[PDB]
């Protein structure tokens, strides 16, 4: 069963025919997944969405365990495990051929190969990992669960294939999925946790032999040893059948803070958050309405919420959210993103694993890594958004609902808008450059930090104080705050600091307003495309014609970019200076008073020396006390052992200029030079039968916009991973 | 061979590289034995070779055979390219076949460009290399 | 406002008066081809410049083209303020 | 040149200028183009068939 | 040249050298390079021409430590 | 069967074929003596 792969256009009636010119292979690669665009029916949407799934699913699977083997047979972590201090974690040992030999990233005790940062081994200092062949099975197991997945789909799309009224149960999904996956998987993964994680972070305390402690199945019967701690561990009592839970104080309890011991957090905490977690949103989950008469009509509740400036409520929304697929895609994207950057903006702050804040290279990585995906997938969803809103909608279910009532007024909403963020802009930007000029014309005195003009976000201050003194009265059964950057003594340990309280003087109100300033005017372009989708007051065919079109004739003047992801690929610019200059702050602040060295009298000696205070006021001061310190050494870091790699910083630069070249040019100048070399090739005899055609305006842009996307990424990701590895 | 460059065998720079040239690949002879192939040219105050392209014989073959090799090669591909594209024409399967290669007939081709240059000679002296300036009818303008 | 060119080339499918939404086209009596009725241009000041006719005339070299002027208004701006 | 011979083009402005193409109908009437010609080479949509006053085309063979 | 130096062995790339420009600047009477000819060979047919006060003008070019037809690579 | 070259040839998957060969190609004279200047 093989004589189908190799007939191409199988899902597309036009291109199936032939390849008439270059055109044909391009949009081969563009209609590929749309099937929306196939047919009118709606089952075989869904099966191949399930099956799709799946694949990702088997994908995952495979890349981990993957990973997993190459961190069992060419990682240095059972060298590490005794020492995670003096040795730096690897792999991916260099081939030693012509080209790839200088390359050994020797980090001690031999073993050369790729100094990685992805904080792997961190999770493998609380899983409690001894021995490589586990983990070798491990990988075993998931490429197999991975396969059986895979069989799974091919079996359920093939053979048994789900049925239609099988979709549009959400209520039963929101309960199965609440319920069953989240807490009884969180709660699996406690009991884990008590049962090993602790037990053996106890055995990491002195050098224990780690082999030499026993195995879980000296455990799962074995409560000997399981008596040793923890007294009311004998088996556990069980006064639950009694409802008495004061003998349990042993390990279920609440510290609230930095262990000294572990590099991270309580783990005690962590478990009795998972159990609580588990068991509350296990009673939520158990809300909606199903198969046995009892529970919300979902339906009717926002039918409810009506009133005076309502006009009809929430009334009619749930043909859109069940009938429709890309409502559900841009909202979920949405949401997705701003948790992902909210989890980015946190885990730096309370490191939840073990040797998290004293290893200062993998947590800068996270938080970036994580922080870009968010946006890059937030701008998504709001393309979602614009999507439904020009394939999916409907004059006769929306009257005058809250979604119709913004649509009418759109102007005011968005001329209120401009003002806001024309106010924002020039009232930060311009009193930025106002106190550059005063600087560079012998005005000192008219600068603004503390020495000079002042302004004091007062409103932070405050609120980090009332979260300083929070125990005792707002939270009697705790011990410390929640974090020491609000409040609390400088925690540490050894020469290297773990967190110490954040200061927040003059320079914090200008970023944080340009950060609103740029977040404002991303909102204003991606709503505008939104709301001026169908009908502009100049274009009434937008709906009637599409959303991807280049233009509409030179027509009342210049109609070009007039679609909605032109919107967005200006919006994407824009996040993109958003994030960049956030992580330009983040880093800047986190390694001028945040993060350095400590001496005996716990005296932090921070890296740069808090240079915002002293130069991160005026422009000419931002580009020295910064890059100069972000290069100084990428321009001699090559030339050793440990130095070879050569890195692609130097080499994006280039993919950048030739991204910035396909978008200033049109494309009549390169359609009529192909055709001179079409006339040459065709006297000797050698033109090609299929003939070429430059491309087309929208397939320009957009691949102009991914060049220059890739280059800015890719310099900006060289430039601190070298700067880590200058300190870390 | 003049402006002023030492032998490669008598410039000491270069021998004082050669100690310690870092042997590159698996073997520990692979710098020295490299630094010792590199007598034969002549260094200067940077201590390492130029290259003198003259057809003359102190640096003739360093230049010249990897030229001629390429030309082999390069007339070699395009020759067989050309003549493939010709063969496909008489199928009346044109386009169809232009992304499915014809391997039973597509290998011949590529094993028969042995004595491509002369038979492009004769191909020149027959005029069987070129159409006429109207009979290609390509409109210019 | 701007110009209108017509030439000899319209066969007559009529698809370009169904794709002008700015009511600047006609079917004229004509005798030559087989059309009998060629398009022409009697309401021009109200042209606007999308040129979305000619797109819509299949002819080998399009059979109309709109030579665009100088002398614009309000009309041929387009503007609702 | 008749029903399904192969002819060159004089027709100036012509995109198959000088190209080769095959009578596929034969008219004659009172129109001022009356022979229809087909080709395979491509100008905007492929417009490889097309009509012609004979006065405006040359045989080869 | 990039990937050659890229990997701490800068002898295995390449360097060429322009010598047209080197036969010309000798030609128009540098010596520099010692090739004798046509003002550098002072006994060619052509040595015996120029300027009517060359004398001088040899001086300077000769006395290259001026911006006069620099050396090159 | 055979059946399944007819369903292999599809160009892109031979330009990668075509490529590594090429590529092995390459390597093994600089695998073998990557000694002659
Ligand atoms: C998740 C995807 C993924 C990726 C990107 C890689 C990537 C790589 N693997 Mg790999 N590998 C994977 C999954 C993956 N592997 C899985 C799932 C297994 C278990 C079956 C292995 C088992 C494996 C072995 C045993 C070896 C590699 C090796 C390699 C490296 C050279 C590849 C080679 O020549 O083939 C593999 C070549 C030979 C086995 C010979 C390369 C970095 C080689 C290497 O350089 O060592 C790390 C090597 O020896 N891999
Ligand atoms: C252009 C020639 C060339 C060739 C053929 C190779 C070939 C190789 N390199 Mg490599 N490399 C080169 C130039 C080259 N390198 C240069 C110029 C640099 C920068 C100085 C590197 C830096 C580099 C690193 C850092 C690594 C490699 C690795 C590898 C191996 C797996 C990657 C691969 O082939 O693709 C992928 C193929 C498969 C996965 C199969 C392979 C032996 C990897 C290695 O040795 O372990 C696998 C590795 O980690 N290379
Ligand atoms: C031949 C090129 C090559 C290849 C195949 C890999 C492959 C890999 N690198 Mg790697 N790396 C490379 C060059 C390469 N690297 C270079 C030139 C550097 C800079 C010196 C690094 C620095 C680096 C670090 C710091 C880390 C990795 C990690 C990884 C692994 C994560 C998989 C991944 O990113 O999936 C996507 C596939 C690609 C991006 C390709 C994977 C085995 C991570 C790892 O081992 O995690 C456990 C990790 O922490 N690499
Ligand atoms: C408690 C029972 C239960 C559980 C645990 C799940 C679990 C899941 N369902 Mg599911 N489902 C259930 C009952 C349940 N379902 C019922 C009763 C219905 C009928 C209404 C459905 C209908 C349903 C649909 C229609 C879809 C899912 C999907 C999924 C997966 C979402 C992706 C994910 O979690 O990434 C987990 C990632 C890793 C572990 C890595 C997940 C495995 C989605 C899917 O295809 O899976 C990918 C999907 O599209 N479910
Ligand atoms: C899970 C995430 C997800 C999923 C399932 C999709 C799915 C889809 N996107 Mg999409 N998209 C996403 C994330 C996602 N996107 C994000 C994060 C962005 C912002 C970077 C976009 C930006 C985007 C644009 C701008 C467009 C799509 C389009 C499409 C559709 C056609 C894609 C295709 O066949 O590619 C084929 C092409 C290539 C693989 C190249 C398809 C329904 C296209 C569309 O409207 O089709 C309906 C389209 O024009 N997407
Ligand atoms: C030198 C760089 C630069 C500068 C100074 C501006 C300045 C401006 N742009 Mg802008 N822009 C730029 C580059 C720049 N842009 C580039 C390269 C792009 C393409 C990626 C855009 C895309 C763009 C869009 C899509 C929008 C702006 C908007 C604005 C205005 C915001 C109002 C404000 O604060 O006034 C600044 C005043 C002073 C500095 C004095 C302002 C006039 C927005 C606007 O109209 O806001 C009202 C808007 O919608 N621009
Ligand atoms: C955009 C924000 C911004 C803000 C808030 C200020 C605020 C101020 N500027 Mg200023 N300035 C700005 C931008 C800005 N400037 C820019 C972009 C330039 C061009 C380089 C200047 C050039 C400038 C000069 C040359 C001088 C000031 C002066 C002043 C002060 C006098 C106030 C005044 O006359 O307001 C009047 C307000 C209303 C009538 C309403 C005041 C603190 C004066 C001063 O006190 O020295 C610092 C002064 O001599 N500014
Ligand atoms: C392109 C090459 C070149 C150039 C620029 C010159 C330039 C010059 N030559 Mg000359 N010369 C040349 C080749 C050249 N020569 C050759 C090849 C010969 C051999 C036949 C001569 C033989 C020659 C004689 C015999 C004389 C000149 C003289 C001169 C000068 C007067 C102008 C003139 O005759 O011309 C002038 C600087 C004259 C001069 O300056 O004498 C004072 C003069 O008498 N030349
Ligand atoms: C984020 C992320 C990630 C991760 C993920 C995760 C980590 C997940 C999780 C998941 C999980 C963690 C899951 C779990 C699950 C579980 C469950 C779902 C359970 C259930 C259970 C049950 C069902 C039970 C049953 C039973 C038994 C067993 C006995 C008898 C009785 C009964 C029947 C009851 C990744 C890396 C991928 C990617 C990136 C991002
Ligand atoms: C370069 C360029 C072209 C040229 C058009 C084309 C189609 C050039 C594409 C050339 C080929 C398709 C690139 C192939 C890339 C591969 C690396 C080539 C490998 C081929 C061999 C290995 C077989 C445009 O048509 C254009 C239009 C509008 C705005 C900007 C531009 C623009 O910048
Ligand atoms: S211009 Fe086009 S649409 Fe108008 S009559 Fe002629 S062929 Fe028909
Ligand atoms: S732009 Fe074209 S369609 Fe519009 S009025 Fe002018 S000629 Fe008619």
């Amino acid at each position: 069963s093989f004589e189908k792969w190799g007939q191409p256009g199988h899902f597309d009636r036009t291109l199936a025919k032939g390849p008439k010119t270059t055109t044909w292979i391009w949009n081969l690669h563009a209609l590929a997944h749309d099937f929306d665009t196939h047919t009118s029916d709606l089952e075989d949407i869904s099966r191949k969405i399930f099956a799709a799934h799946f694949g990702q699913l088997a994908v995952i699977f495979l890349w981990l365990s993957g990973m997993e083997f190459h961190g069992a047979r060419f990682s240095n972590y059972e060298a590490w495990l005794s020492d995670p201090i003096g040795i730096k974690p690897s792999a991916q040992v260099v081939w030693p051929i012509v080209g790839q030999d200088i390359l050994n990233a020797d980090v001690g005790g031999g073993f050369h190969g790729i100094q990685i940062t992805s904080g792997l081994f961190q999770v493998w200092r609380a899983a409690g990992f001894t021995n490589s062949f586990q983990l070798y099975v491990t990988a075993i197991g998931g490429l197999v669960a991975a396969a059986l997945m895979l069989f799974a789909g091919w079996f359920h799309y093939h053979k048994r294939a789900p049925k239609l009224e099988w979709f549009q149960n959400a209520e039963s999904m929101l309960n199965h999925h609440l319920a069953g996956l989240l807490g009884l998987g969180c709660l699996s993964w406690a009991g884990h946790q008590i049962h090993v994680a602790l037990p053996v972070n106890k055995l990491l305390d002195a050098g224990v032999a780690p082999k030499d402690i026993p195995l879980p199945h000296e455990f799962i019967l074995n409560n000997s040893l399981m008596a040793e701690l923890y007294p009311s561990f004998a088996k556990g009592l069980t006064p639950f059948w009694t409802l008495n839970w004061g003998q349990y104080a042993d390990f279920l309890t609440f510290k609230g803070g930095l262990n000294p011991v572990t590099g991270g957090l309580w783990l005690t905490d962590t478990a009795h958050h998972h159990l609580a977690l588990a068991v509350l949103f296990i009673v939520a989950g158990h809300m909606y309405r199903t198969n046995w008469g009892i529970g919300h009509s979902i339906k009717e509740i926002l039918e409810n919420h009506k009133g005076p400036f309502t006009g009809d409520g929430h009334k009619g929304l749930y043909e859109n959210m069940t009938t429709s697929w890309h409502a559900q895609l841009g909202t979920n994207l949405a949401m997705l993103g701003s948790l992902t950057i909210i989890v980015a903006h946190h885990m730096y702050a309370m490191p939840p694993y073990p040797y998290l804040a004293t290893d200062y290279a993998t947590a800068l990585s996270i938080f970036t890594h994580h922080m870009w995906i968010g946006g890059f997938l937030i701008v998504g969803g709001a393309a979602h958004a614009t999507i439904f809103m020009v394939r999916d909608y409907d004059p006769a279910v929306n009257q005058n609902n809250v979604l119709d009532r913004v649509i009418r007024h759109r102007d005011a909403i968005i001329s209120h808008l401009n003002w806001v963020c024309m106010f924002l802009g020039f009232h930060s930007f311009g009193l930025y450059i106002h106190n550059d000029t005063m600087q560079a014309l012998g005005r000192p005195q008219d600068m603004f930090s503390d020495t000079a003009i002042q302004l004091q976000p007062v409103f932070a201050q405050f609120v980090q104080n009332i979260h300083t003194l929070a125990p005792g009265s707002t939270a009697p059964n705790a011990l410390e705050p929640v974090s020491y950057a609000f409040g609390g003594g400088v925690v540490a340990v050894g020469g290297k600091i773990a967190m110490m309280p954040i200061a927040l003087g003059t320079a914090d109100f200008m970023i944080h307003h340009i950060h609103a300033f740029q977040i404002h005017v991303t909102v204003l372009i991606l709503l505008k495309g939104f709301l001026f989708a169908r009908n502009s007051r100049l274009i009434p065919d937008k709906a009637n014609l599409g959303f991807r079109f280049p233009c509409d004739g030179p027509g009342r003047g210049g109609t070009c970019q007039v679609s909605g992801w032109d919107h967005v690929f200006l919006g994407l610019f824009w996040m993109f200076n958003t994030i960049a200059i956030a992580v330009y702050h983040f880093s800047w602040k986190m390694q001028s008073d945040v993060w350095g060295t400590i001496d005996p009298d716990g005296t932090i000696a921070h890296i740069t020396g808090g240079n915002f205070a002293m130069s991160a006021n005026t422009i000419n001061g931002w580009l020295r006390d910064y890059q100069w310190a972000q290069a100084a050494q990428v321009i001699q870091s090559y030339g050793s052992a440990l130095s070879a790699y050569g890195l692609l910083f130097l080499g994006a630069h280039f993919v950048w200029a030739f991204s910035l070249m396909f978008l200033f040019s049109g494309r009549g100048y390169w359609q009529e030079l192909i055709e001179s070399i079409v006339w040459a090739h065709n006297k000797l005899k050698v033109a090609p039968t299929i003939q070429p055609r430059a491309l087309s305006i929208i397939q320009g842009r957009a691949v102009g916009v991914a060049h220059y996307l890739l280059g800015a990424i890719v310099t900006i990701w060289a430039f601190f991973e070298a700067r880590i590895i200058s300190v870390g | 061979v003049g402006a002023g460059l030492v032998p490669c065998s008598e410039s000491p720079e270069f021998i004082q590289r050669a100690a310690s040239a870092r042997n590159t690949t698996a073997d520990p002879n692979s710098g020295q034995k490299r630094f010792e192939r590199y007598a034969q040219e002549l260094c200067g105050p940077e201590g390492l070779p130029h290259l003198i392209v003259d057809g003359r014989l102190n640096h003739a073959g360093d230049f010249l055979i990897p030229s001629i090799l390429f030309l082999y090669i390069a007339g070699w591909i395009g020759w067989v390219g050309r003549a493939y594209l010709q063969e496909i024409k008489k199928r009346d399967n044109t386009e169809l076949r232009e992304v499915i290669i014809d391997v039973p007939t597509a290998l011949p081709l590529m094993l028969s460009g042995f004595t491509w240059p002369l038979a492009a000679v004769k191909e020149l002296l027959s005029g069987e290399l070129v159409a006429k300036d109207d009979e290609i009818p390509v409109s210019p303008r | 406002s701007h110009s209108v060119k017509i030439y000899d080339t319209c066969i007559g499918c009529t698809q370009c008066v169904r794709a002008c939404p700015t009511d600047v086209l006609e079917m004229v009596p004509w005798d030559g081809c087989k059309a009998g009725q060629i398009a022409a241009s009697p309401r021009t000041e109200d042209c606007v410049g999308c040129k979305r006719c000619e797109t819509a005339c299949p002819t080998d070299f399009l059979s109309i083209r709109v030579y665009l002027s100088n002398a614009e208004t309000t009309r041929s701006m387009g503007l609702a303020y | 040149v008749e029903r399904g011979s192969k002819v060159r083009i004089l027709r100036k402005e012509s995109y198959w200028f000088q190209d080769v193409g095959v009578v596929a109908s034969v008219d004659k009437s009172g129109i001022r183009y009356p022979v229809i010609v087909r080709f395979d080479k491509v100008n905007y949509a492929g417009v490889n068939t097309n009509n012609f006053a004979e006065t405006e085309l040359v045989e080869i063979e | 040249n990039d990937v050659v130096v890229a990997f701490g062995t800068p002898e295995k790339q390449i360097l060429i050298e322009p010598v047209f420009a080197q036969f010309i600047q000798a030609s128009h009477g540098k010596v520099l390079y010692g090739l004798n000819t046509l003002l550098s060979n002072p006994d060619s047919v052509a040595s015996t021409a120029g300027a009517a006060w060359l004398p001088g003008w040899l001086d300077a070019i000769n006395n290259g430590t001026n911006s006069l037809f620099l050396t090159i690579g | 069967q055979n059946y399944l070259l007819r369903y292999l040839s599809l160009g892109p998957v031979l330009l990668f074929a075509w490529l590594s060969f090429t590529a092995v190609l390459l390597i093994v004279f600089n695998y073998l003596y990557p000694d002659l200047l």
